[PDB]
């Protein structure tokens, strides 16, 4: 059915920048596949009853496996070569069974997307606690109602570094499971509907970054013990509810990468602009009322987002501080832009959408780094530049 | 059969023939057609109806035995050129591929070492005075001394042994007329001297020769013809600052090693235009790249560069960036110099932004540009839609 | 706060309007299609984004409440079709912005 | 000579010369020659 030709129309790219040949609903795996040598990934979909030849030794340049809903079965040959050769693998388990037990025999393994769902007996999956036979694991992301954090992550935390977990409506308990983790370092719970921050996050110490993504955090408290993650620089706390920021964020400075969009914040405190090492902060579709002066510490910050806020005041000092790369102020309730605004020379992105502005000044072409696509805003404040500012606008 | 046809990488017209009983009189009738595939078709015989293809040019028998009689031996004699014949048995080789006079290209795969035959069966390559490409396929341990009396007129030698030693004894100083000799997986792990004895290669790609340090490079400067030198798929560690004399060099693509670092004297020739250094084993990229103002294409694709250096930007001819799944912390502003650079991989590292300066890029675009999803709506709506505006058009 | 066009189409029936329409700030084109309200509220001629404004088959005798358009610095376009208006007023000479008078 | 070299005019399916010396020809002259066959 399927000449070589064909797979050389198949041939394409994929999310990792590896040769993938697409597969879908096919009866089998034809031997025309494995001809092919340049392959570097393989994609098969709902491709079940299929059992692996020895033939896939032919294609040396494979890095990444996507078997997706298919039940698939193994030869010695296949399972010696894929334990040396594969590295990243991405399947789905629409039934568990579809899920296939051979995917821990390896070794090389470093890639694992395990998306899917799972039942209420989650400890019962030895599938799971089964990578102790992994040493190279570093990748693992689990789009599934996952409630227990199974104790295979709890024996392969010693060389496990990311995590990306999509419950979706599930709420996740057990987390000493998460406590146990030591050598992890990126930590995305999805929709883990966990009410606090556990200890878990805090007996990490080599934490790079936490997400905490469609967790109902109402009050951040547990923040005294972040400190002992002294390589979290990424915190997006982003679609939370978290009400007010209290001080307990003097805890860590090292905090680089800050995203608090849709936060339930009322006003920002005089305490979070500290932490100077701050670059990255975002409050993007907030209701803050108004900015307080003290932003004016942070001085190497290169993003500072709040928009769509209520925010009707914005005093001069974060166009004090030049640093600033990013700045988005989109759709709040601010007046006039600022006529001195050329002073900041590195002020890459003004995000300032749907501002209540009246004029523009004739100061953007002093900014270096703003351009109408940077500073968007509605068309009629597009209009307002004087006509030998057009003449320098036009050619930057 | 007209809907089938298609394109190689030379953009020659081709059709591939598989498992077919023999060739249909249709595809004879074809007159456009520049590769005739006859691969796994069963003792075919050619009809003297192969006079009707005008245009033919390559034939590869792939595992196909070509019976043939006088017209369509003389209409390929004297339209013929180029001739890849694969196969598995002695007798799967056509003797009358020896008598066709404007054959220039022949290429074969499948072992040649043999009881009685060893190098006689291709003793009509004396016959054939027009071979210039000579790919053997053939996991042969030395080179014949018929190939090396046709070496006189032949100019390309391509040697694929799949991890045998070939040996060499120097017997290549005889085709003092090669011009590119690309030992492919020969597994030499050492350079011969005859590869710099003769003058007029130009291109020599040792892929997959598994040399451990490359150190004849020095006499590689009598070769002015010289200039790709192609040392990738190798165990180089380390490369000795001896490299400076070649100054000839372009086409420098050292890939897939295990180069700890590359030195700055390895900057010392401005010539390099193409320069691959991808899935090495680098500390970083250092600043003398400002030196290769020629450059186009520097592609360090998962190796270990933390910081891009502005002296990388200095140069304003770069083209293709290959700076793919590497732990580049940030991409400088200065890309917004860059207007060459038509496509960058930016895909995967520890990128955390993607400046606007990369819209100030004309010839950069949505395809050039690949990067994730998220760190490409990073940037303002609106440049976006001028890049889209510019892709789709 | 994010939704910009509000169209409303009653073939012949009058809302309630009672000035609950003034969290349009994001809105830029209100458009009342045969509304049939021979009369503008404020919250017309409150909200500063609006730029589209076609009191279509509203059925106005008079329009008089142009000149509490200026706080609105974006309206470009009074396409006033298909209406009852009997004269216009003199004053319409103090615009100078709109683009497609209709 | 090297004279085959740069200029786009005059090059091999113009002129079809010796190709025994055309070996010894410059890389740059057989660039020329070979635009010829393909320009």
């Amino acid at each position: 059915e399927w000449t070589p030709d064909k797979l050389r129309q198949k041939l394409q790219t994929n999310a990792h920048n590896r040769l993938e040949l697409p597969l879908i609903m096919l009866s089998g795996l034809p031997d025309t596949v494995f001809e092919i040598t340049e392959l570097q990934s393989l994609k098969l979909e709902i491709i079940k009853n299929v059992m692996i030849p020895a033939t896939i030794a032919q294609l040396d340049n494979l890095q990444e496996l996507c078997l997706h809903q298919c039940s698939v079965k193994i030869h010695s040959a296949a399972l010696s070569f894929l334990k040396e050769n594969l590295k990243v693998l991405s399947v789905k388990f629409d039934d568990m069974r579809e899920l296939p037990p051979w995917m821990y025999g390896l070794r090389n393994l470093e890639e694992l997307y395990l998306v899917g769902s799972l039942s209420h007996d989650i400890s019962k999956n030895v599938t799971l606690e089964s990578l102790r036979d992994l040493k190279s694991l570093k990748i693992l992301s689990i789009k599934s109602n996952v409630s227990k954090i199974p104790q295979a992550v709890v024996d392969v935390s010693s060389h496990l570094q990311k995590m990306c977990v999509h419950n979706d409506g599930t709420k996740l308990v057990m987390l000493n499971n998460l406590k146990k983790m030591t050598n992890l370092t990126e930590l995305e719970l999805v929709h883990c509907d966990l009410e606090r921050i556990p200890h878990a996050v805090f007996s990490l110490l080599s934490l790079q970054e936490l997400d905490l993504k469609e967790n109902n955090l109402k009050s951040i408290e547990e923040i005294v013990s972040f400190q002992h993650l002294r390589k979290l620089t990424v915190l997006k706390l982003w679609y939370n509810s978290i009400a007010y920021i209290p001080e307990h964020i003097k805890k860590l400075t090292s905090l680089e990468r800050l995203f608090f969009s849709h936060n339930k914040v009322e006003v920002l405190p005089s305490h979070l602009f500290l932490c100077n090492k701050i670059r990255y902060l975002d409050l993007s579709y907030n209701d803050i009322r108004f900015i307080p002066p003290e932003i004016g510490v942070l001085q190497s910050l290169q993003y500072f987002s709040i928009t769509c806020n209520k925010v009707e005041s914005l005093p001069d000092e974060l166009y004090f501080c030049k640093k600033l790369k990013t700045l988005k102020i989109g759709k709040n309730s601010l007046s006039v832009l600022s006529p001195k605004i050329g002073n900041l020379l590195f002020l890459s992105y003004l995000d300032i959408k749907g501002n209540h502005f009246e004029v523009l000044p004739p100061e953007l072409g002093d900014c270096r780094a703003l351009k109408r696509a940077g500073l968007v805003v509605e068309d009629a404040l597009f209009e307002t530049l004087p006509s030998d500012v057009r003449e320098q606008m036009k050619a930057d | 059969l007209r809907q089938r046809l298609t394109k190689n990488a030379q953009d020659k017209l081709e059709l591939h023939l598989f498992m077919l009983s023999g060739i249909p009189d249709t595809v004879f009738d074809l007159v456009e057609l520049e590769v005739l595939k006859l691969e796994l078709i069963p003792d075919v015989t050619i009809p003297p109806s192969i006079a009707q293809l005008t245009g033919l040019k390559e034939l590869w028998l792939y595992h196909t035995a070509a019976k043939i009689e006088a017209p369509a031996l003389a209409f390929l004699r004297e339209n013929l050129r180029a001739l890849h014949i694969k196969f598995t048995d002695i007798k799967e080789i056509p003797l009358w591929i020896y008598s066709l006079k404007t054959l220039e290209e022949l290429h074969l795969t499948g072992n040649l070492s043999a009881e009685n035959n060893r190098y006689i069966v291709i003793d009509g390559l004396r016959e054939l005075k027009r071979l210039k490409v000579l790919r053997l396929k053939s996991n042969l341990s030395k080179l014949p001394q018929v190939v090396t009396d046709v070496g006189v007129h032949l100019q390309k030698l391509s040697i694929n042994n799949e991890g045998t030693k070939l040996i060499v004894l120097n017997s290549l100083k005889k085709m003092v007329n090669l011009t590119e000799l690309e030992l492919i997986r020969c597994d030499l792990e050492r350079i011969p001297h005859s590869i710099f004895s003769l003058h007029n290669l130009q291109e020599i790609d040792l892929k997959d020769n598994n040399l451990k340090t490359i150190e004849e490079i020095i006499s590689f400067q009598h070769l002015h013809r010289l200039t790709c030198l192609k040392l990738w798929y190798n165990h180089i560690a380390y490369i000795p600052i001896q490299i400076g004399n070649l100054t000839n060099l372009e086409r420098l693509y050292l890939n897939r090693n295990k180069i700890e670092k590359i030195p700055t004297q390895l900057f010392y020739c401005r010539k390099l235009r193409y320069l691959d250094l991808s899935h090495n084993n680098l500390t970083f990229l250092p600043a003398d790249i400002g030196l290769l103002q020629n450059l186009q294409n520097l592609a360090v694709t998962a190796n270990r560069i933390e910081a891009l250096p502005p002296e990388l930007f200095q140069c304003r001819k770069l083209r293709a960036l290959h700076l793919g799944n590497n732990v580049l912390q940030s991409l400088p502003s200065r890309v917004g110099e860059l207007t060459n650079l038509t496509q960058i991989e930016l895909r995967g590292n520890r990128l955390e932004c993607l400046p606007v300066e990369l819209g100030e890029c004309p010839l950069l675009k949505r395809s050039g540009l690949v990067v994730e999803e998220d760190l490409f709506s990073t940037l303002p709506p609106e440049v976006k839609e001028r890049l889209w505006r510019a892709d789709k058009e």
